[PDB]
């Protein structure tokens, strides 16, 4: 006979997960290209814009 | 010339000058006050400094013996500046040059002192900062609304002073 085996559910289990989970993501990499371009473009309008009025001020000096 | 090396003893001289050369006050302004004086002198003083250079120029090796008249005439204009300030305008050039103390000489952590100081002299002394070489096109760094450079802190007595004067219409 068979009383206090270990024995599964009637309906079984709920299924587990044992395929590939790493899903895409992130932007497309241009857009991280164009974000980079933005960035470094605008730290140089910024820091152009700093050596010219340092170039003043030297001749102020 | 080049700064000294290796090793080097300072030494002084008690002799006085000949007889023959005039007597002249010196200008006994530190760094800072001289910087914050220097375009004041140099509206009043355009004449009698490039005839001192012109002089030295001339000599050709013999200025500093030759140049003495010339050089004398500077010093005093240079002290006539300076005391027109400190007779009329000693609060707002003293603001200029503690401000200039606390920074590193840098005049572009100054400008509210400078601003008063510029109008004072502009309306008592009659002289006015012009940094010339320039075109009309550019313009001056001192008179820019917004730079890109700023001081870390503004100094406290500046900042007080320029926002009374903005209250009483001085500037
Ligand atoms: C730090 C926080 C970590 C977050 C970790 C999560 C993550 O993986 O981030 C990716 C996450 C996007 O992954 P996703 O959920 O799969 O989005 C799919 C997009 O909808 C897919 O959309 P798309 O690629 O097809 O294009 C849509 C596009 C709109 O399309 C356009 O109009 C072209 C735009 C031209 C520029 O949207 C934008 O351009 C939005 C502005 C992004 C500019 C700044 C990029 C940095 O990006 C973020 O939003 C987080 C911040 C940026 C990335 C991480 C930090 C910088 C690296
Ligand atoms: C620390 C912060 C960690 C940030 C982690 C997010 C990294 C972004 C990423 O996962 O790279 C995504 C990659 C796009 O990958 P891809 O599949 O080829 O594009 C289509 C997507 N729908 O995006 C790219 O191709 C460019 C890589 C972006 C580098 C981000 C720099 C930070
Ligand atoms: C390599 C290829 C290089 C070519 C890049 C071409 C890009 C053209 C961008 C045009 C933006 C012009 C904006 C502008 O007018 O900038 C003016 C500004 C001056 O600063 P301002 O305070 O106004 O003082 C001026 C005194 N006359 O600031 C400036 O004068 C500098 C503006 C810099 C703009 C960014 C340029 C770099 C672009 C990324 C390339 C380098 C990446 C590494």
């Amino acid at each position: 006979p068979s009383v206090g085996q270990d024995l599964p559910p009637v309906g079984g289990y709920e299924p587990v997960q044992w395929r590939r989970n790493l899903p895409a993501r992130g932007f497309r990499p241009l857009v991280y290209l164009a974000a980079l371009c933005g960035i470094c473009g605008y730290g140089f309008y910024r820091a152009l814009g700093g050596i010219q009025e340092r170039r003043e001020l030297k001749r102020e000096k | 010339p080049r700064e000294a090396a290796a090793h080097w003893v300072p030494f002084e001289d008690k002799a006085n000058m000949p007889d023959n050369v005039p007597d002249v006050v010196e200008v006994g302004a530190t760094s800072a006050p001289l910087l914050s004086a220097s375009y004041f002198i140099g509206a009043k003083c355009k004449p009698y400094n490039d005839d001192f250079m012109l002089c030295r120029e001339e000599s050709q090796g013999s200025g500093a013996i030759d140049c003495l008249k010339e050089g004398r005439r500077v010093t005093r204009c240079a002290v006539s500046v300076i005391e027109d300030i400190n007779k009329s305008c000693l609060d707002e050039f003293r603001l200029h040059w503690q401000c200039l103390e606390q920074n590193n000489h840098q005049l572009s952590g100054c400008r509210k002192a400078e601003a008063l100081l510029n109008k004072c002299v502009f309306t008592k002394l009659n002289l006015e900062k012009k940094i010339p070489g320039l075109r009309p096109d550019e313009e001056p760094v001192f008179l820019k609304k917004d730079p890109w450079i700023k001081p870390a802190v503004d100094d406290f007595k500046s900042v007080r002073a320029y926002a009374e004067a903005k209250k009483n219409g001085t500037l």
